[PDB]
């Protein structure tokens, strides 16, 4: 039953939606034209793929999505692409002109002259759930509609909505792939905004992901397209269980109450396996000790910290495929007796573990080999901290110069907005050290 | 003293209360339509107290299934003996209670309570004198937990003059869906404190335990348990449901087992437990790895104890082996309440056993298990750790202060009458 509402905000929303919903439709059966040949209640029903997916009389199945931007181009590929009947025309909805990587733009000179009808789009797609759970919003940190949009979005999200759950995907900059000078005062700018309207945000590191490509997959130069298919199997191995039934499933509302010890410590951090070529796969099973060692190797981390010079608050583990208890148990033992995994002394040590035997799948022409069993760690560790710091230093350089302040100021913003986000930052930093002491 | 009414709720609560009601419908020759099959007019005595009767000689459980989310229920009904139970008695909300006893007491469980209320009191109305009801729920959950003791709250309000059982499955780390578990059985455990007069503590932990060290099972699920819940609760329910002297109906038990008032937390036992003689089920049922509470007898003293037996043996070798476990640890059991165990036997026997033996024991002992969950609270609330989910649901710190010193309260209540 109970509804997730996805929305893709900006270009890297954008592609990201469309790599997720490609690969939903692939796990489910759901071909272009949003027919599902296995699905025998026409028209509704109460399966556990409804929950991202409703139907129509005619038996299409439709994304419960809203994809939004402020120029056209990218969301026009989706409607003249091949997934373009999947989606009514309504679910896609652009301006003229975006928000030119400035966050003042997005959240107010810009985003100011979309935001009702984008309110009235999700409202439509809200008043379709007979038990709405919540929104997941996708979006960067760094472009100007990512994160000046998404801020405004989810400050008229917890209006109209109250306290009904909203998660974040948010996708953390990286030079190899950034576009603008700027993006450190976008993301400090829309992570103070946003931090108290968002009940769990899980960050994606671009360079975290593109080293990922580069060397577990080989790429030489990876693109988006490399970047968003990872990102994808690594977003499907969170909704997997609010998408698939099963007994030894775990919804992802259960491991979240584990994940958020306090409001503002609500960003996991996630590490995937396995990420392999065909050519390495082949004729090679990667066993559940196997992939589970990987969790713990930082180098498949979705953000680059180090999580063996911090704490843990929670340790998840969200398995997929062919995987039972006994070698679960059994791959969590040995990594218990070797790895560096200390706890904080108020959380006890145990880690949660799901699984949804639902295999997993690739998308044809991709770069990840096809495997039995996956599995996504999601663990709340202070390391996660080493991200704001990195974000936190770039932002003092420029702002001790106020270089490219005047951008915003001219857009209306006043410097009192940039030292309150920082001063958030900072004590979100201040947060992260606390936590991470021992109790008196 | 005749009808009991049963009532199962949340996950755990639904799915070890199913697998009861398959367990003693097959005692007494239920089949899963309600038809009535067996050879044995004992079967039949006393089955009023569990089931009602229907048009053509159809039973019905006496029985109320309760959730705040559809999908255990529409296990159960799905199940075997599904199909057996009382549609109209099935009361379900939708938006479950996340683990969280704050939602199970205070916000969704308030909203479904009353009715689960009016099934309650339809159930009342047709018996001809109610004993008292008897509610299988976990306390570490939301909905067994917050609203198993909310109910038990208005059901105390509504019949404040009939008899409160339950069955309460206590959290353990080792067993454990979440870190918040300890939270939610401090809150429960001063419902119970107040509003029961009989609790059975099964402790997660002991029942993982038999099944990996006794029973062999390398890999426990809970449906493993839940098989050990089962056999336990058909045991200890014996006397209730079958012709005999001691122990017949729920206030007899709690003027025999209970001496003050809060004490009322019972550790069940259960032998055979094996990967029989007389004697061997005797020291099997006295056996620490044999109950299912996780502290040791021996750790503590007797106030009071039932032993139940099953099947067809020698009572006069059933009287000598109790009278010799009494004679042989009379340091147990405490010398101020003379004649403290006493003992009944049930000719059938429970399916595919010969014999068997169940054991009730109020100890004080069983002040480990509160000492253990008091443990968990403080690590967590000396932080004010996962207080959130609390707080958001309108609760404040000091109804968790509160609880944490009911329950510090009742250890030391129980330390005192082991050095009386
Ligand atoms: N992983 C990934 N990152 C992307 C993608 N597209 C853009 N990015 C990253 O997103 C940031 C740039 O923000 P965008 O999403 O392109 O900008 P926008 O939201 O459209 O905002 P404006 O164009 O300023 O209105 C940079 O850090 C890019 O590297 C994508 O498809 N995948
Ligand atoms: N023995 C047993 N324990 C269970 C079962 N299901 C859940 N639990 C335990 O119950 C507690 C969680 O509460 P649960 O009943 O699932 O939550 P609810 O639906 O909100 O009442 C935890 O301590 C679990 O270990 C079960 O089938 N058997
Ligand atoms: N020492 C504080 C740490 C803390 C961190 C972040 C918070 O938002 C609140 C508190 C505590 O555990 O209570
Ligand atoms: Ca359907
Ligand atoms: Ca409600
Ligand atoms: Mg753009
Ligand atoms: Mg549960």
């Amino acid at each position: 039953m109970r509804e997730c509402i996805s929305i893709h905000v900006g270009q890297a929303g954008v592609q990201i939606g469309n790599a997720c919903w490609e690969l939903y439709c692939l796990e489910h059966g759901i071909q272009p034209d949003g027919q599902m040949p296995s699905d025998k209640t026409i028209g509704g029903g109460d399966d556990s793929f409804n929950t991202f997916f409703s139907e129509t009389g005619a038996g299409k199945h439709v994304p419960r999505a809203v994809f939004v931007d402020l120029e056209p181009t990218v969301i026009d590929e989706v409607r003249t692409g091949t997934y373009r009947q999947l989606f009514h025309p309504e679910q896609l909805i652009t301006g003229k002109e975006d928000a030119a990587n400035n966050y003042a733009r997005g959240h107010y000179t810009i985003g100011k002259e979309i935001i009702d009808l984008v309110l009235d789009r999700i409202r439509k797609l809200a008043d379709q759930c007979t038990g709405l759970q919540g929104f997941l919003v996708f979006h960067s940190f760094g472009g100007g509609t990512g994160s000046g949009f998404t801020s405004l979005l989810m400050e008229r999200l917890s209006v109209d909505y109250g306290k009904k759950s909203k998660l974040e995907f948010s996708i953390y900059p990286a030079p190899q792939v950034s576009t603008a000078v700027v993006e450190p005062y976008n993301s400090i700018l829309t992570t103070h905004t946003t931090l108290e309207h968002s009940d769990c945000a899980f960050m994606v590191d671009n360079e975290a992901i593109y080293d990922i490509c580069r060397r577990n997959l080989d790429i030489e130069r990876p693109t988006y397209t490399n970047l968003n298919r990872l990102i994808s199997q690594i977003v499907s191995s969170i909704t997997a269980s609010l998408r698939f039934d099963g007994a030894l499933n775990v919804d992802l509302t259960e491991f979240q109450t584990n994940l958020v010890p306090y409001p503002r410590i609500h960003f996991p951090l996630a590490t995937y396996a396995p990420v392999i070529s065909a050519e390495k796969a082949y004729h090679e099973q990667l066993s559940v000790a196997e992939i589970t060692n990987a969790c713990f190797e930082p180098a498949n981390q979705m953000v680059k910290c180090d999580p063996r010079h911090g704490k843990y608050m929670a340790c998840c583990l969200l398995y997929r495929g062919d995987v039972v208890p006994k070698d679960v148990n059994a791959a969590i033992a040995t990594i218990k007796t070797k790895r560096s995994i200390q706890f904080v002394d108020w959380c006890p040590t145990g880690f949660k573990v799901g699984i949804n035997y639902q295999p997993p799948t690739v998308v044809p022409g991709g770069d990840l080999a096809k495997v039995q069993r996956a599995v996504c760690m999601l663990s709340n560790t202070t390391a996660i901290a080493e991200a704001w710091a990195r974000l936190d230093h770039k932002f003092d350089l420029m702002y001790a110069k106020r270089a490219f302040v005047h951008w915003y100021v001219g857009e209306g913003m006043e410097e009192g907005e940039f030292s309150e986000a920082r001063e958030d930052m900072a004590a979100l930093e201040k947060d992260y050290e606390e936590v991470g002491v021992d109790s008196v | 003293m005749r009808e009991i009414v049963h009532i199962q709720a949340g996950q755990c609560g639904n799915q070890i209360g199913a697998k009861f009601w398959e367990v003693i419908s097959d005692e007494h020759g239920i089949d899963p339509t309600g038809s009535y099959h067996g050879d044995s007019d004992l079967q039949l005595e006393r089955i009023n107290v569990y089931y009602n009767e229907a048009t053509g000689n159809k039973y019905v459980p006496r029985a109320i299934l309760v959730d705040l989310e559809p999908g255990t229920m529409d296990s159960v009904r799905s199940g075997p003996f599904g199909q057996i139970f009382r549609p109209d008695n099935f009361v379900f909300g939708q938006s479950g209670a996340g683990n969280n006893w704050a939602k199970g007491h205070y916000t969704e469980g308030a909203e479904l309570v009353d009715s689960v209320l009016d099934v309650v009191r339809k159930e009342s109305e047709s018996c001809d004198c109610l004993q008292g009801f008897q509610l299988t729920h976990s306390l570490g959950g939301g909905t067994g937990s917050g609203m198993g003791t909310l109910l038990i709250s208005k059901i105390r309000e509504e019949y404040p003059d009939r008899i409160m059982n339950t069955f309460s499955v206590m959290p353990s780390p080792k067993v454990s869906d979440t870190v918040v578990e300890p939270y939610n059985a401090t809150l429960s455990v001063h419902q119970l404190v107040e509003n029961t007069d009989e609790t059975y503590c099964i402790d997660n932990e002991a029942l993982y335990d038999i099944c990996f060290r006794t029973l062999k099972l390398t890999t426990p699920t809970y449906g493993d348990l839940n098989h050990l819940v089962s056999a336990t609760m058909s045991g200890v329910t014996t006397c209730l449901r079958f012709p005999g002297q001691l122990n017949a109906d729920l206030r007899k038990l709690a003027v025999n087992m209970v001496p003050f008032p809060r004490l009322h937390f019972f550790m069940p036992g259960f032998a055979p437990l094996t990967s029989l003689t007389v004697p061997e089920l005797t020291q099997q049922m006295f056996d620490s790895k044999n109950m299912m509470a996780a502290c040791d007898p021996r750790h503590g003293r007797y106030l009071t104890v039932a032993a139940i037996f099953r099947g067809r043996m020698s009572m006069k070798e059933v009287d000598e082996q109790m009278l010799n476990v009494q004679n042989k640890n009379s340091s147990y059991f405490v010398e101020w309440i003379p004649n403290n165990v006493k003992t009944a036997v049930c000719d059938i026997p429970p399916r595919g056993l010969k014999m068997s033996a169940t054991f009730i024991g109020n100890s004080t002992a069983i002040q480990e298990l509160f000492k253990r969950i008091s443990e968990q609270f403080t690590a967590m609330f000396r932080r004010k750790a996962f207080l959130h989910w609390y707080t958001g649901e309108g609760m404040d710190e000091m109804e968790f202060t509160e609880a944490e010193s009911n329950m510090n309260d009742l250890v030391s209540e129980y330390q005192q009458y082991q050095d009386a």
